[PDB]
């Protein structure tokens, strides 16, 4: 690879949602045996463009997401003098 | 000299006086961020010691310092590939332009790729490309995504957008004219749709006159790619200086360490290798302590290059600036050697022409006011017109609504409010 | 592991911590990495140099940490600036900054605490079931153009109407629901149909 | 051994070969005197910022 | 000139005079053997992180 050389995985012409990112668009993952893959960034959607079509969604869905902040870390000290030297 | 901050100009401020524009200018301007930054891995035995048993054993009483450096360095490389996936890796499935490419008009040529390029780019890509321009343990990893991924992801977004609009970055993409896509962005930011349709191919010749002005900008201004460039110049002369500190002796007989354990008995060699060991390893510590500082400000502006393509790219922004200077239409990403390059469209009034304003209008004892537009007067005649653009139409009941006698308000005129 | 930033915090100062306790174990070219014993077998005089490389060990460790607790407390604090963002403007809020509350058209936010974070558990609106129609800019009607107040023109095949943007509710094409500009022949793919006028029937 | 701290009886198991004993991060807290081996937990009095 | 690394050959041109090479951070990089004046090459020995 570009990265460097890998034993043990198995090169395969599929590609796959990356596992583990061994690099250069290259990654590895256990399926019995480890393969090595180029990641596969998506499905091809060729959208129906024309000049005259328009898609009017008919349904919808409520989708409730979560996503996490951190806000704060541990307050720590530490006396320098009592560190250094008891 | 004493610099002047800018030209005097005062503007003709009165209470009565109003300004409409009568015209407008589609204007398309770059805004470069960085994404990303070379991962750099600092093996710090090799660094520091090369290939020596002694000064390996003497570094040995230092603890854990090695390890420390190691796995910051790596954090920091990991980062980098984090924040390139929050950049450009906002689009579920890779969106393909049609064929027969009918945009009403709008010529989106050189920001789309071309098959005969090499990594697939756009022309502008290969623009913004060519403008920037292992050794004592030091490597450089590949970064995850290569340029023709990041590349592949920009041409998904930039063909989500031309023939979806902001319809993909909600859920799936839907279908829709480019044409009517621009006139319901029109509408967003307050100039309705008959402006755009009846003035479609003057839009639209504005818009590629800015593309092809921008083409020839990239072509033949150097350093517009300057925070890029900057940053590139960064590392390469961090990385130079850390190599240059293997030359300094740090107060020890020499900066090479094999002459010293030559030319020396283990025990004045021990106190040479230590000198060149906390030297050594200083420098190391203030490499990594700099390209921390340095990632957390790359990792700040790949944050807002996110939020720059989720808010201007994946739908239509109403913060001022936020996406361009003007009224945001919309934008366009484009990969860049370590960051990406936003082709911001904007609406910026033009040709504006002052006209006699009215906050209500009085008629048979009754304060009518516009309902979505302004009351002007070209000196005789009053209309409603709306803001953004100089549309008069007749003063009527359907664009105006009553509130109350026309005494209270200040400034009330007198006019005819037809009734169809 | 769903809460993976926030246990990575944690793994962070605490490896910090252990990493700086560790770190007085280290000898630092001192003869012994315990000060006690130094004191107990040497005479002052060689004593002050071990406690000597010692201390510059142990404070060159101390400064290190606190610059790496530095610059994680600065991250630390945009990230808690992003969330106090987030809360006034996704829960005390509706936002139409696009990504900035979940993905999808923001409809409202609630928060939850967290031991170390928070969590936003943002409620969106997401379309579904599309179907496609055919569509036109305008409609030329009696030579004038007419456009959408607030929806779109829409073909099933036969018959024009009018909807929303973001859900199907077909509408006859009426004089209340479009306005009149100009005539039909600048705006470029129009399309003919009747623009029914309410009041006619009514009179 | 040397330092400051309390001496709780401990309830801790040591095997017969073993003297001392050190808690995570290397540092010692707990020890067996040698007349009467008995195990017993060393614990630094307390301290803090004021 | 000591040193540790790969002797591959190169087609530089040295120049009569010139014995040494050298790069922007001044590394030897290349050097002609003192027999046969062939320009040779210097390559560091693979190293890298497993
Ligand atoms: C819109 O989608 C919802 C699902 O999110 C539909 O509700 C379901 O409809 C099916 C019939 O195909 C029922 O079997 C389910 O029990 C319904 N679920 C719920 C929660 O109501 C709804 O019918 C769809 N509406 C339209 C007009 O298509
Ligand atoms: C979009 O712009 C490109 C480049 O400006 C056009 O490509 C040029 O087309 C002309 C013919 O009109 C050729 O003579 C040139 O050689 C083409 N390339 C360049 C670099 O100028 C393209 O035709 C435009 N699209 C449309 C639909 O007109
Ligand atoms: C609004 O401004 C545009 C400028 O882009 C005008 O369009 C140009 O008009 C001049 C005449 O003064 C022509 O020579 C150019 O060929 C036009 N350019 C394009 C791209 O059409 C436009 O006329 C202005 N509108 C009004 C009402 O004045
Ligand atoms: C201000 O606007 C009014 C309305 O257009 C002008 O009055 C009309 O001018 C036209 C000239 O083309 C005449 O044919 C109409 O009879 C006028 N009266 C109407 C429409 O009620 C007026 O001339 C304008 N004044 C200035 C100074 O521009
Ligand atoms: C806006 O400013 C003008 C100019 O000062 C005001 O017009 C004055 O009105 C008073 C009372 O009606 C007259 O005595 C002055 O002679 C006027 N001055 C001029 C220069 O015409 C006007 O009242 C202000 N307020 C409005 C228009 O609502
Ligand atoms: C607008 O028109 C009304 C109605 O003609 C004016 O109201 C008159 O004001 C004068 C002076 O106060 C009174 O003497 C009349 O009795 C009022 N008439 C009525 C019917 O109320 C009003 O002054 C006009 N305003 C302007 C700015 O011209
Ligand atoms: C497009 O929609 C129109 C409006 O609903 C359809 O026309 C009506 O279809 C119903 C079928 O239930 C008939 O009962 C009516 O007589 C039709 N005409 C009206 C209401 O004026 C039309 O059939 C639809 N076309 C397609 C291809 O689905
Ligand atoms: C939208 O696209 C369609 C299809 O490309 C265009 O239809 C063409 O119209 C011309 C003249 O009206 C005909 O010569 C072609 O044969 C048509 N093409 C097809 C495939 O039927 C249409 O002109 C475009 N513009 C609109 C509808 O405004
Ligand atoms: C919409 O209706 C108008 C008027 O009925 C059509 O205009 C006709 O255009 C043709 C070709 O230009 C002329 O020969 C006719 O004389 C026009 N009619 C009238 C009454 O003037 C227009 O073509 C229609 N649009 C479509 C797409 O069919
Ligand atoms: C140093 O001595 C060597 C040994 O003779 C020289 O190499 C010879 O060069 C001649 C010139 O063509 C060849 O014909 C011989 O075959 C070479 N010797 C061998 C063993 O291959 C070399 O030229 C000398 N260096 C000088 C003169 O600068
Ligand atoms: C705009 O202002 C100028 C200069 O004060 C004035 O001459 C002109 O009449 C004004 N135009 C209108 C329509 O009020
Ligand atoms: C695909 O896999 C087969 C099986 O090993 C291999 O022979 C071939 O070279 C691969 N690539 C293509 C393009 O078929
Ligand atoms: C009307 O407004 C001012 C008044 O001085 C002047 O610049 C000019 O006459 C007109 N300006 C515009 C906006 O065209
Ligand atoms: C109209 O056209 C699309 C084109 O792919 C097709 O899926 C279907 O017939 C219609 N739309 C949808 C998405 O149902
Ligand atoms: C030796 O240890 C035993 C048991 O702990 C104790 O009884 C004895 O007194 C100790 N020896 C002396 C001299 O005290
Ligand atoms: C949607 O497009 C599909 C595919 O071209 C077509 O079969 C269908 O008739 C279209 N429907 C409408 C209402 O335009």
């Amino acid at each position: 690879t570009r990265a460097g050389c890998l034993i043990g995985a198995e090169h395969v012409n599929n590609s796959y949602e990356c596992d583990i990112p061994i690099g250069a668009g290259i990654c590895a993952s256990y399926q019995q045996s480890i393969i090595a893959y180029t990641m596969s960034l998506g499905a091809e959607n060729s959208v129906a463009y024309s000049n005259n079509s328009i898609a009017i969604p008919t349904n919808f869905t409520i989708s409730v997401t979560t996503e996490i902040l951190p806000v704060s870390m541990t307050k720590t000290s530490v006396d320098c003098t009592m560190y250094i030297c008891g | 000299y004493t610099m002047s901050l800018g030209a005097e100009n005062s503007v003709a401020y009165s209470n009565n006086s109003i300004a409409i524009p009568t015209n407008f200018t589609i204007s398309v301007t770059t805004e470069i961020l960085p994404v990303s930054m070379t991962k750099t891995s600092v093996d710090c035995t090799m660094y520091i010691c090369g290939d020596s048993t002694e000064c390996s054993n003497l570094l040995l009483q230092y603890g854990s310092f090695c390890t420390q450096l190691n796995r910051a360095l790596t954090g920091i490389a990991v980062e980098q590939d984090k924040n390139t996936q929050e950049v450009f890796a906002q689009v579920k499935q890779i969106y393909k332009t049609p064929p027969i490419k009918d945009f009403g008009g709008f010529n989106f040529s050189q920001i789309l790729p071309d098959p005969s390029k090499p990594s697939k780019r756009s022309f502008i890509e290969d623009l913004l490309f060519n403008k920037v321009t292992k050794f004592n343990g030091l490597t450089v990893l590949p970064p995850l995504l290569t340029d023709e991924m990041i590349a592949q992801y920009t041409s998904a977004l930039l063909a989500g957008t031309i023939t979806s609009g902001w319809t993909f970055g909600a859920g799936a993409a839907l279908q829709i004219p480019f044409a009517m896509q621009m006139a319901y962005r029109f509408n967003g930011i307050g100039v309705t749709q008959n402006v755009l349709y009846e003035n479609q191919k003057l839009i639209a010749n504005q818009f590629n006159s800015a593309i092809g002005k921008i083409q020839d900008s990239l072509s033949s201004t150097a350093s517009a790619l300057g925070k890029l460039q900057d940053v590139v110049n960064q590392n390469a002369q961090a990385l130079n200086t850390l190599v240059k500190q293997l030359s300094s002796n740090f107060g020890a007989i020499s900066s090479v360490l094999n002459d010293i354990l030559s030319r020396l008995d283990p025990p004045e060699a021990e106190v040479q290798i230590d000198r060149l060991i906390t030297g050594r390893l200083q420098s190391l510590q203030t490499y990594v302590t700099q390209q921390l500082i340095r990632a957390a400000e790359i990792r700040a502006s790949a944050n807002l290059a996110a939020t720059k393509m989720s808010e201007c790219v994946l739908g239509q922004s109403k913060r001022v600036d936020f996406c361009g200077k003007g009224y945001h239409l919309m934008s366009f990403p484009q990969s860049a050697p370590h960051g990406v390059v936003f082709l911001h469209v904007t609406y910026v009034p033009a040709q504006e022409k002052n006209f006699t304003t009215a906050p209500a209008i009085c008629h048979d004892g009754k304060a009518h006011f516009p309902r979505e537009g302004v009351f002007v007067s070209n000196g005789t005649h009053w209309f409603v017109t709306q803001r953004n653009f100089y549309e008069p139409q007749i003063i009527t009941t359907d664009n105006t609504f009553v509130s109350g006698n026309c005494d209270v308000v200040i400034g009330i005129v007198n006019n005819t409010v037809y009734d169809p | 592991s769903a809460l993976g930033k926030l246990q990575d915090v944690v793994n962070q100062n605490a490896q910090a911590l252990n990493t700086l306790v560790k770190q007085l174990s280290s000898n630092f070219g001192a003869i012994s990495s315990v000060l006690n014993d130094i004191l107990s077998r040497l005479d002052p005089p060689e004593a002050e140099v071990q406690i000597d490389r010692l201390i510059t060990g142990r404070l060159q460790s101390l400064q290190t940490y606190v610059t790496q607790q530095l610059i994680r407390a600065a991250e630390i604090r945009a990230s808690a600036n992003l969330a106090a963002t987030k809360m006034s403007e996704c829960v005390l809020g509706q936002s139409k900054r696009v990504d900035f509350c979940g993905k999808g058209y923001h409809l409202m936010s609630f928060p939850q605490s967290a031991p170390h974070g928070v969590v936003f558990l943002h409620v969106t609106y997401v379309p579904a079931q599309e179907k496609n129609f055919t569509t036109a800019p305008a409609i030329c009607h009696d030579g004038k153009a007419h456009f959408p107040r607030e929806g779109v023109f829409v073909s099933n095949g036969t018959h024009w109407f009018v909807t929303q943007r973001n859900f199907y509710e077909p509408q006859i094409i009426t004089t209340d629901n479009t306005f009149v500009s100009g005539n039909c022949d600048v705006v470029i793919g129009i399309v003919n149909n009747t623009v029914y006028d309410p009041l006619q029937p009514e009179l | 051994l040397t330092g400051t701290g309390v001496l709780t009886e401990s309830n801790k198991k040591f095997l017969p070969f073993q003297q001392f004993g050190r808690d995570i991060a290397d540092t010692t807290d707990a020890v067996r005197d040698p007349q009467t081996l008995e195990i017993l937990d060393i614990t630094p009095c307390s301290f803090g910022g004021v």
